[PDB]
C-alpha cells in the first residue's frame, strides 16, 4: 500500500507533459486498437452515422518507468491528465463524445518497462458523403479516419496493435442499422499532405449496401399496379368516354400521391435519383394513356355501344388494338432496361 | 468595512456541513414566481416553465453584529456557504442562466437569514390523461425537494405568497388556456428515507376554438353532402356512386389530421370518436345506395331511400346530442 | 462543532487513488434503481431514454466515526474526495446528472463506514430492435452496468434487495408500449484478461395495438369491404364502376402515403406493409375485375361466356378470400 | 515595463464581491446596444433571435491608475476579478455568449477609473404573439433587461445617449423572412418584484407579417375553388353527373388547401384570420353542391335540349343562384378585408 | 537530446506576459491565416445559415518565443496554448461554434526557431448569410465568412491570407446534397470607423443550386397537368360528364402538386420564382375548365335563344399563351 503509493507520487518528478516521449531522439510510435461496440444508424439525411467504439491507445514513454511488486499500474484520471497522451483526432468526425458516466470511461494503465495502454469509450458521429443517385439500389463505403493532429509523421506515427484486418474487430451485434447491412470493412493506413507537414491516417471503410425490399412494397410496386391501371383502360368500350375519362385523369392524380410520397423518403437532394427516372416514366407512361383515349375519342362516330341483344356500332379503335400491345411491352422493354441498369453493378 | 464583515463570516466555516446538522431540521421558506408557462408538448407529456426561485432559511454561522443590517450580494457567494439540494423531481431537463452573469441573488441578514434566488427554466414531465381531446383539462404538476435530505433534515415550507404568475398574456400557451394553480405539501417515502415534498399544480383547458373550424365542422359538412344522394333519384348511378365515394375520400383526407399533435395513445380520444362515427356515416352511405340499386335493378325493399331520408339525419343528430352532452356536461 | 472536526479528521489522509481494501478482497458493491420515467423509445435511432434514481453500496473502514449516532448526509462536492466505483453503462448512448438547483448526487456517510452515493441520470440507452413484426412487436430493451478497469478481483456488483433492487416500473406509464415484465441479471463476464462483474436491468415492452387498428387497420378494411360494392352494381354502368374502382384505388393510396409520413422511418419490410399492400392488390383486382367483365361484353359479345357470371363468382370469392388473408395474416403475426 | 506594473497594482485590495461605491451612492450603468442582425423570429416557438454587442460603462473609482498611458485593456482573466453588472435579459430563454476563438469580450478601464464593458452576445428572447390576425398580423417583440441583484437603490441603469439613438440597428443585417422591422421603441422604467424595485431597459421591435406569399398560397386557390363551384350553376340541370362532380370535386380541393393552410400556421387552439376566410369558403363550397341537390330535385325529363317535344326550363334556382352566391362571396370579401387590413 | 529541449521551452515561459502582444510599443503584429475547409454541410434557407468545418491557422511571429540551438520546429502540447498570447479573432457572422475535443481539444500550437508561432484550430462554425431566395430554384447565393479582431485595431493587429489567394484549401472537394460551389474568393480590408481601421478577412463562396430534382419532381408534372386539361378542347361539347370530371380532377391535382411541395420544400414565406409557377400553371387548368362553362352555356343557355368555334379556338389558344408564359417565365429568371 505505502510501496504502490510511493510509485505513484515519484513517477511526475521533473516530468514535462508538454514534450512527446522520445522528443528529439526518435519517433513516437502508437499502436492502435479498434473495438467498435457498435455501428449506429446511419443519417442520409445528414450524411452521417455513430459508432461506439473502446478506442486503445500503446506506446512507450522511458520517463515513466518504476521498479516494484507489481508489474503494471493504474493510473486515476486526475494523474492522467498529468502525462502527454496522443492527440488523436477523427479527421472526419463532426462531433465526437467521450463518455464520463457516471466516471471518465478512460483507463490508462503504465507498465514497468514504461509502455502505456490507453483505452477510452467513444461515441463518434462521423461524416459519411454519400452518391445517392443510384438510390435505392446504391451501396456506400462509410470511412472513419484519425491521426495525430499536431505532430507530423517526422514525430508521431500510429500503427494497427495487430494485422490491420484484425485490429478493428465489430461486436456479433454491432449493427444497429435499419436500412442498410453492413458486409464488412476495410483497414487501411496512408500519409496526408497538408498545409502544415505530412500526417499519417489510419483509414476504415465500413461497406454498406441499402436494403431494397422496403423500396419494392412501398414505391415499385404502387407506380407499376397504377402504371397496369392506366393501360387497363386500353380494354373498355370506346364508347364510355365518363369511364375512360375518369380512369385516365384519377390515375394521374394517384401517380402524383405516389410521386410525393416515394420523394419524401430520400433525404431532399437537388439531383435526380434511379427512383425520380423510374417514377418519371412511370408518370409518362399514365399521361401517354390518357392522350391516347383522347386521340381515340376524337374518332368516334356514335354516342351509343354496342348491344347485347344484337343499327350500325363502332369498330374496336385500331388505336386501342395497337395501344394493348405496345403499350404493355414499351413498360416491360423500361422495367428491363431499368432493372439491369442498377441490379447489375 | 463590509470587507472585514465578509472575510469573517466564512473563517472557520464548512460549507459541506447542513446548519444545525444535529441539533434541528433546517427550516426552508420558498417562494417561487412563474415568469411564464411554455408551450406543453403532448407528444412528449412535458411542459416548459421559467420561474424565479427563492429559498429561506436561517444558518447561525453567517450571524454578523454591525451597523449594516443586510449584505446584498451577487452570485460568487454562492459557492461558498451551505445551499439546499433542492431539485425538481419532475423535470425531465432544467438549466439555470448565465447571461450576462449567473442570475442568481445571495443576500445574508444580521441574525444569520439567508434569501437565496436563481432563475431556472424547467422542462417538466406532465402525464396526459388525452380522453375527452380536445375537450380536456390537465393539472401538471410541479414537485421539488431536497435531493439528499430526509424530513429530519431538510423541512420545506411555503411563504404567505407562495407562488406569483405574471399578467399571463405574455405566456407561451398555444393549446391551452390556464385556469388556476395550487400548492399542496406531502412526504414521499423512498429506500434513502421520508422526503418533503413540495407540489405546485397549474391547471390547463385545451381551447377548442381551432378543432371546431377545423375538424368538427368539415366532418359535420362531408356527412350531410353524402345524404344528398337519398334525394338524387336511384337511376343516376354515375352520380350517386361518384358522391359517394368521393365524400369517403374526402373523409379519409379529414381523418388524417384527427391524431396529430398527440401521441400515439391506443385509447380512443373523443376527436377520434366522432371523426370514426363520421366516417361510418358517408361509409353507410355509399352502402345504403349500393343495397338499393342490386335490389332494385339486379333483382319495404324499394323504399330504402324515403327511409334513409330520414334516419340518417335523426341518428346523426342523436348520436351528436349523446356525444356532446357526455363530454362537456357529464 | 463536533462533527466539524470528525469529518475533517475522516477526510485528512484520504486517498482517493485506491480502492477500499486496497490491499485485500474486492470491495462489494451494492446497487438500487428507482426509475423515475422512461420515455422516447425510438425506433429509428433503436434507443430509448430513462431517468432514474442510481444508488451505489459499498464500505470503506477508512470513512467510519465514533461518538456521533446520525447518519452524516454531506454536500454533494464532497463526493469529489471520496473514491467511487468507475461504474459506466455499456449501452449508454448519451447521459447526465441533473444538476438543478444543484448536481443531482448525494453522499451519505454511515458509522461502521458504509458510503451511500446517489445520482439522478437521464440515460439514452441503445437496444437493438426487431420490428418485422411492427406493429404488433415485443422488444426486449436491457441496462448493462459494469466497472471500467476494475476486475472481479477488487470489485464485485450485486443488486441490494435482490428482486426488489429496481423499483418504479409499474407505475411508468407509456403511451404506446406496456412493460409486460423485467429482470434483474447479475453475472460475470469471464475473459481472458479476467473476469468483470456486470448487472443487467431488461424490460420487455410490448406495443400496444388498439391505436394501429384505428389508424392503419380499420380505414383499409372499410375501403376494401367499398371495392366490392361495385361487384353488386350493373355491368352497364361503366362510369359508375369506373369511378367507384379507380377512387377506392385512390383511397387507399391516400391511406399508405398518410401512414408513410406519420409512422416512424423503419426502411424495411414489416407487418403492417405487408396488410396495406394486400389491401392495395385487392382493390387492384376489383378494378381489374370489371375490365374482365366489360370486355368479355364489348369486346367479345359481338363476335361471340356469361357477363353475369363473373360478377357473382366475384361477389363470393373476394370477401372469403379477404378473410382468408386476415386469417393467415393474424394467426401469423398473433 | 510601466504597463506590466499598473496591471500587478490594479486589483490590490479590491473586493470584487462589493459594487463600487456601497454605502455612498447608487451605482450607474450606461448601457449601448448595437444590434448587428435581428435575427430569424420563429412563430412555433415564440421567439426572435438577435445578435448585439452589448455594451455597459461605468465607473469603479478603486480601478483609478496613474501612468503615462490612458486606457488599459484588461484580458479575460483579469476582467473576471473585477466587478461587474448582473445584467440579465428579463425575457430572454437561452443566450450565447460567444467564446469563438476567445471569449468575446473586452474590459477596457480609463485613466480616470472608468470601466468599459463590451460583449457579443446571440439573445434568444421570447415574443409573446397574439395571432387572431394572421396572416395579417403585427407584433411588437420586446428586449427587456437589467440587473439580478441589485435593485434600484443600488444599481441604475441609463441609456448612454437618448434612448432612441442608443440602440443602433445594423442597416444590412435584417434577416426576417416573413416580417418587416418598421422601427424600434426605446424607454426605460422601474418594476415591483418581492425582492424590491428594479431598473428595467426594455426595447421594442415592431414586425410587420409579409402578406404576398398567404394571397398566392391560401387566399387566391381558396377563392378560385369558391368561383369553381358557382360556375356549376351555369352547367344545364339535366347534366346529373357533371354537376355533382363538379360540387364534390371542390369540397375535396377545399378540404385539402384547408389542411395545407393550417399546417403553415403554429400550432394555435384559437381561429386566426385565416381559418375564417376558409371556414366562409367552406360554407359556400358546400352551400353551391346543396343548391344543386335542390336544382335536381325539381328536375322533370332526363334528357337536355338538342341542336333543334318538351324540354326542361332553365331552373329559377339555378338563375337566382347565379347572382346571390357571387354578390354575397363579394361582399363577404369587402367585409373580411376591411376589417383586417384597415387596423 | 531531450534535456535541451526540456530546458528551452521551461526558458521560453519563465519571464513571458500573456497580456501583452508581440511588439507590445512598436508595430503591429502581422497575423497570416490559412483554412482547409473539411466539410459544409446544412446550407439551411429557413434558418438563412450554413455550417462548415475547417483547419484555422494563424501565423505570427513572436520574438520572446524565438529559441537558437535546436534544428526542429517544437511541436508543444496542446495546452501550451493556454500559456502564450493569441489573436482575438472572432467571426461576425458566427451564430455558434465550437472546437472539437475529442480525443482531446483539437487545437495545435507550433514554435520555430526564429519565432514563428503557428496556432492551429479545427472549428465548426455555423454561419449567417443572408439568401436572396426571390429566384428560387433558379438562384444562385452568396454566403461569406468575416474574420476580424474583436479589441485590437489595424495599428495593432494586421491580418493577411498566407500565401495568398491558395491560403483556402478543399474548397474543390466540398460536396453539398443540393449546390454546387462555383467559386470562391478571398477578400483582405480595413473597416475603416471613427475611432480607427479594424483588419479584416472575408472568404466567400458562390453557390448554385441545382435544379435536377425540381425539373422532375415540379415542372415537368406541373406542364403535363397544364397539357391535359387541354384534352378537353377535343371532347364533344356535350359530353358532360367527361369534360367536367377532366377539368375539375387537374385543378385537384395541381392543388395536390402544389400543397404537397409547400409540405416538403423549406418554408420561405415570400413569393419565389416556384410559386409563379405553379400558379401559373392553375390558372390555365381553372380556365380551361372554365372554358367549358362558356360552351356549356352557350350551347344550353343561349342555344333556343356556335360552340363549334369556341373549342377550336381554345386548341390553338392555350398551346399558344402556355408556350409565351413559358418564354417569359424562363427568359425573366434564366
Ligand atoms: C462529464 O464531463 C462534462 C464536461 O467536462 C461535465 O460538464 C461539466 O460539468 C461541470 C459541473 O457541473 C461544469 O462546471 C461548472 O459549471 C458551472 C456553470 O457554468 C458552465 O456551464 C454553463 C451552462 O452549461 C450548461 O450546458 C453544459 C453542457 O453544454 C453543462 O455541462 C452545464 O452543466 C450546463 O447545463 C455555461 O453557460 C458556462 O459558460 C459561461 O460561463 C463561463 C464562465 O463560467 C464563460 O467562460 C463562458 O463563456 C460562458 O459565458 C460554463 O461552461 C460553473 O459556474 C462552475 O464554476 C463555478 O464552480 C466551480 C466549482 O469547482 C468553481 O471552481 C468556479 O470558480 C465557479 O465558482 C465560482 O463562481 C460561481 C459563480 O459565479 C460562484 O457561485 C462561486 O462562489 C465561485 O466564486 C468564487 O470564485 C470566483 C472565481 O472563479 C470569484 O470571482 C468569487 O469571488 C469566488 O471566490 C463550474 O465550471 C462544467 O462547466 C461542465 N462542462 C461542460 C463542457 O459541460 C459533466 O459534468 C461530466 N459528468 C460527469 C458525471 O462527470
Ligand atoms: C432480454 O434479453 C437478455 C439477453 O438474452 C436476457 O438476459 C438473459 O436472461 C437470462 C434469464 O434470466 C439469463 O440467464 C440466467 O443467468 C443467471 C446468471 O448466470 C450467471 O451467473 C451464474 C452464477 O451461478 C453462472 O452459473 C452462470 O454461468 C452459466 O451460464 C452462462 C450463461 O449465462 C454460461 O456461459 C456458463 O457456462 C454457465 O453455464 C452465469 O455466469 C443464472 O443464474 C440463471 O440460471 C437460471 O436458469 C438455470 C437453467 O438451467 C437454472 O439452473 C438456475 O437455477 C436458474 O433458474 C440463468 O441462466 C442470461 O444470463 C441473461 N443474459 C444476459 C446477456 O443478460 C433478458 O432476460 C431479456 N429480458 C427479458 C425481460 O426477457
Ligand atoms: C459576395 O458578396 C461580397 C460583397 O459584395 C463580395 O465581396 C466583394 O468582392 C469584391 C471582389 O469580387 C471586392 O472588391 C475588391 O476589394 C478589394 C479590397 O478593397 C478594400 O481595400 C482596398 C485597398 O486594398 C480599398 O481601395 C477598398 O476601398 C474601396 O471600398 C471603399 C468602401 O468604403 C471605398 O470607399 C473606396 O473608394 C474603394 O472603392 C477596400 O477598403 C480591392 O483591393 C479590389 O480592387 C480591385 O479592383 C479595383 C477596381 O475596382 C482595382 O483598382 C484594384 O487594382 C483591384 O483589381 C476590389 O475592389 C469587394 O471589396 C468585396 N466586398 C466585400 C464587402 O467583401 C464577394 O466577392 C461575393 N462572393 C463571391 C463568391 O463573389
Ligand atoms: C398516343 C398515340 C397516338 C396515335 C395517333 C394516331 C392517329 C391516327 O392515325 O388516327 C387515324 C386512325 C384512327 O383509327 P381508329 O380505329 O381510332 O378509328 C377508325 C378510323 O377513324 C376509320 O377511318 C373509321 O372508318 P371509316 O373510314 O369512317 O369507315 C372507323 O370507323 P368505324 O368503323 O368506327 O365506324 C374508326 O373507328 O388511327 C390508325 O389508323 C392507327 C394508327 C397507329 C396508331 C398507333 C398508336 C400506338
Ligand atoms: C339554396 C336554394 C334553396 C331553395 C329552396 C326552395 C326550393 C323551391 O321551393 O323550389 C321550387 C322552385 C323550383 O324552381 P325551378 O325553376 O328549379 O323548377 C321549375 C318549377 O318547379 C316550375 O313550377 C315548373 O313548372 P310547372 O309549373 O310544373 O309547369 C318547372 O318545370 P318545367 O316546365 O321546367 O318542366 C320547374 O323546372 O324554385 C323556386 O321557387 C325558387 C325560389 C327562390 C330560390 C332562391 C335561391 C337563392
Ligand atoms: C400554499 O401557499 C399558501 C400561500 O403562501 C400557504 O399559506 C399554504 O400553507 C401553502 N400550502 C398549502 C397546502 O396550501
Ligand atoms: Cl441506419
Ligand atoms: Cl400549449
Ligand atoms: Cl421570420
Amino acid at each position: 500500500t505505502t510501496v504502490f503509493t510511493r510509485i505513484l507520487d515519484r513517477l511526475l518528478d521533473g516530468y514535462d507533459n508538454r514534450l512527446r516521449p522520445g522528443l528529439g531522439e526518435r519517433v513516437t510510435e502508437v499502436k492502435t486498437d479498434i473495438f467498435v461496440t457498435s455501428f449506429g444508424p446511419v443519417s442520409d439525411h445528414d450524411m452521417e452515422y455513430t459508432i461506439d467504439v473502446f478506442f486503445r491507445q500503446s506506446w512507450k514513454d522511458e520517463r515513466l518507468k518504476f521498479k516494484g511488486p507489481m508489474t503494471v499500474l493504474r493510473l486515476n484520471n486526475l494523474m492522467a491528465s498529468k502525462i502527454w497522451t496522443p492527440d488523436t483526432f477523427f479527421h472526419n468526425g463532426k462531433k465526437s463524445v467521450a463518455h464520463n458516466m457516471t466516471m471518465p470511461n478512460k483507463l490508462l494503465r503504465i507498465t514497468e518497462d514504461g509502455t502505456l495502454l490507453y483505452t477510452m469509450r467513444l461515441t463518434v458521429r462521423a461524416e459519411c458523403p454519400m452518391h445517392l443517385e443510384d438510390f435505392p439500389m446504391d451501396a456506400h463505403a462509410c470511412p472513419l479516419k484519425f491521426g495525430s493532429y499536431a505532430y507530423t509523421r517526422a514525430e508521431v506515427v500510429y500503427e494497427w496493435t495487430r494485422e490491420p484486418a484484425r485490429s478493428v474487430v465489430v461486436a456479433e451485434d454491432g449493427s444497429r442499422l435499419n436500412q442498410y447491412d453492413l458486409l464488412g470493412q476495410t483497414v487501411d493506413s496512408g500519409i496526408v499532405q497538408s498545409s502544415t507537414g505530412e500526417y499519417v491516417v489510419m483509414t476504415t471503410h465500413f461497406h454498406l449496401k441499402r436494403k431494397i425490399g422496403y423500396f419494392v412494397i412501398q414505391t415499385y410496386l404502387p407506380c407499376i399496379m397504377t402504371v397496369i391501371l392506366s393501360q387497363v383502360s386500353f380494354w373498355l368500350n370506346r364508347e364510355s368516354v365518363p369511364a375512360r375519362t375518369v380512369f385516365g385523369v384519377t390515375t394521374v392524380l394517384t401517380m402524383t400521391t405516389l410521386s410525393i410520397s416515394a420523394r419524401n423518403s430520400l433525404p431532399k437532394v437537388a439531383y435526380a435519383t434511379a427512383m425520380d427516372w423510374f417514377i418519371a416514366v412511370c408518370y409518362a407512361f399514365v399521361f401517354s394513356a390518357l392522350i391516347e383515349f383522347a386521340t381515340v375519342n376524337y374518332f368516334t362516330k356514335r354516342g351509343y355501344a354496342w348491344d347485347g341483344k344484337s343499327k350500325t356500332f363502332n369498330s374496336v379503335s385500331k388505336i386501342d388494338r395497337l395501344s394493348r400491345i405496345a403499350f404493355p411491352l414499351l413498360f416491360g422493354i423500361f422495367n428491363l432496361v431499368y432493372w439491369a441498369t442498377y441490379l447489375n453493378r | 468595512d463590509v470587507t472585514v464583515i465578509l472575510n469573517n463570516l466564512l473563517e472557520g466555516y464548512d460549507n459541506k456541513l447542513r446548519p444545525d446538522i444535529g441539533v434541528k431540521p433546517t427550516l426552508i421558506h420558498t417562494d417561487m414566481y412563474v415568469n411564464s408557462i411554455g408551450p406543453v408538448n403532448a407528444i412528449n407529456m412535458e411542459y416548459t416553465i421559467d420561474i424565479f426561485f427563492a429559498q429561506t432559511w436561517y444558518d447561525r454561522r453567517l450571524k454578523f453584529n454591525s451597523t449594516i443590517k443586510v449584505l446584498r450580494l451577487n452570485s460568487n457567494m454562492v459557492g461558498k456557504i451551505w445551499i439546499p439540494d433542492t431539485f425538481f423531481r419532475n423535470s425531465k431537463k432544467a438549466d439555470a442562466h448565465w447571461i450576462t452573469t449567473p442570475n442568481r441573488m445571495l443576500r445574508i441578514w444580521n441574525d444569520g437569514r439567508v434569501l437565496y434566488t436563481l432563475r431556472l427554466t424547467i422542462d417538466a414531465e406532465c402525464q396526459l390523461q388525452l380522453h375527452n381531446f380536445p375537450m380536456d383539462e390537465h393539472s401538471c404538476p410541479l414537485e421539488f425537494s431536497s435531493y439528499g435530505y430526509p424530513r429530519e433534515e431538510i423541512v420545506y415550507q411555503w411563504k404567505r405568497s407562495s407562488v406569483e404568475v405574471g399578467d399571463t398574456r405574455s405566456w407561451r400557451l398555444y393549446q391551452f388556456s390556464f385556469v388556476g394553480l395550487r400548492n399542496t405539501t406531502e412526504v414521499v417515502k423512498t429506500t434513502s428515507g421520508d422526503y418533503v415534498v413540495m407540489s405546485v399544480y397549474f391547471d390547463l383547458s385545451r381551447r377548442m376554438g381551432y378543432f371546431t373550424i377545423q375538424t368538427y365542422i368539415p366532418c359535420t359538412l362531408i356527412v350531410v353532402l353524402s345524404w344528398v344522394s337519398f334525394w338524387i333519384n336511384k337511376d343516376a348511378v354515375p352520380a350517386r356512386t361518384s358522391l359517394g365515394i368521393t365524400t369517403v375520400l374526402t373523409m379519409t383526407t379529414l381523418s388524417t389530421i384527427a391524431r396529430k399533435s398527440l401521441p400515439k395513445v391506443s385509447y380512443v380520444t373523443a376527436m377520434d370518436l366522432f371523426v370514426s362515427v363520421c366516417f361510418i356515416f358517408v361509409f353507410s352511405a355509399l352502402v345504403e345506395y349500393g343495397t338499393l340499386h342490386y335490389f332494385v335493378s339486379n333483382r319495404r325493399i324499394a323504399k330504402m331511400d324515403s327511409y334513409a331520408r330520414i334516419f340518417f339525419p335523426t341518428a346523426f343528430c342523436l348520436f351528436n346530442l349523446v356525444y356532446w352532452v357526455s363530454y362537456l356536461y357529464l | 462543532s463536533f462533527v466539524k472536526e470528525t469529518v475533517d479528521k475522516l477526510l485528512k489522509g484520504y486517498d482517493i487513488r485506491l480502492r477500499p481494501d486496497f490491499g485485500g478482497p474486492p470491495v462489494c458493491v451494492g446497487m438500487n434503481i428507482d426509475i423515475a420515467s422512461i420515455d422516447m423509445v425510438s425506433e429509428v435511432n433503436m434507443d430509448y431514454t430513462l431517468t432514474m434514481y442510481f444508488q451505489q453500496y459499498w464500505r470503506d473502514k477508512r470513512l467510519a466515526y465514533s461518538g456521533i449516532p446520525l447518519n452524516l448526509t454531506l454536500d454533494n462536492r464532497v463526493a469529489d474526495q471520496l473514491w467511487v466505483p468507475d461504474t459506466y453503462f455499456l449501452n449508454d448512448k448519451k447521459s447526465f446528472v441533473h444538476g438543478v438547483t444543484v448536481k443531482n448526487r448525494m453522499i451519505r456517510l454511515h458509522p461502521d463506514g458504509t458510503v451511500l452515493y446517489g445520482l439522478r441520470i437521464t440515460t439514452t440507452a441503445a437496444c437493438m430492435m426487431d420490428l418485422r413484426r411492427y406493429p404488433l412487436d415485443e422488444q426486449n430493451c436491457t441496462l448493462e452496468i459494469e466497472s471500467y478497469g476494475y476486475t472481479t478481483d477488487d470489485i464485485e456488483f450485486y443488486w441490494r434487495g435482490g428482486d426488489k433492487a429496481v423499483t418504479g416500473v409499474e407505475r411508468i406509464e407509456l403511451p404506446q408500449f406496456s412493460i409486460v415484465e423485467h429482470r434483474l441479471v447479475s453475472r460475470n463476464v469471464v475473459f481472458a484478461t479476467g473476469a468483470y462483474p456486470r448487472l443487467s436491468l431488461s424490460f420487455r415492452l410490448k406495443r400496444n395495438i388498439g391505436y394501429f387498428i384505428l389508424q392503419t387497420y380499420m380505414p383499409s378494411i372499410l375501403i376494401t369491404i367499398l371495392s366490392w360494392v361495385s361487384f353488386w352494381i350493373n355491368y352497364d354502368a361503366s362510369a359508375a364502376r369506373v369511378a367507384l374502382g379507380i377512387t377506392t384505388v385512390l383511397t387507399m393510396t391516400t391511406i399508405n402515403t398518410h401512414l408513410r409520413e406519420t409512422l416512424p422511418k423503419i426502411p424495411y419490410v414489416k407487418a403492417i406493409d405487408m396488410y396495406l399492400m394486400g389491401c392495395f392488390v385487392f382493390v387492384f383486382l376489383a378494378l381489374l375485375e370489371y375490365a374482365f367483365v366489360n370486355y368479355i361484353f364489348f369486346g367479345r359479345g359481338p363476335q361471340r361466356t356469361d357477363v353475369n357470371a363473373i360478377d357473382r363468382w366475384s361477389r363470393i370469392v373476394f370477401p372469403f378470400t379477404f378473410s382468408l388473408f386476415n386469417l393467415v395474416y393474424w394467426l401469423y403475426y398473433v
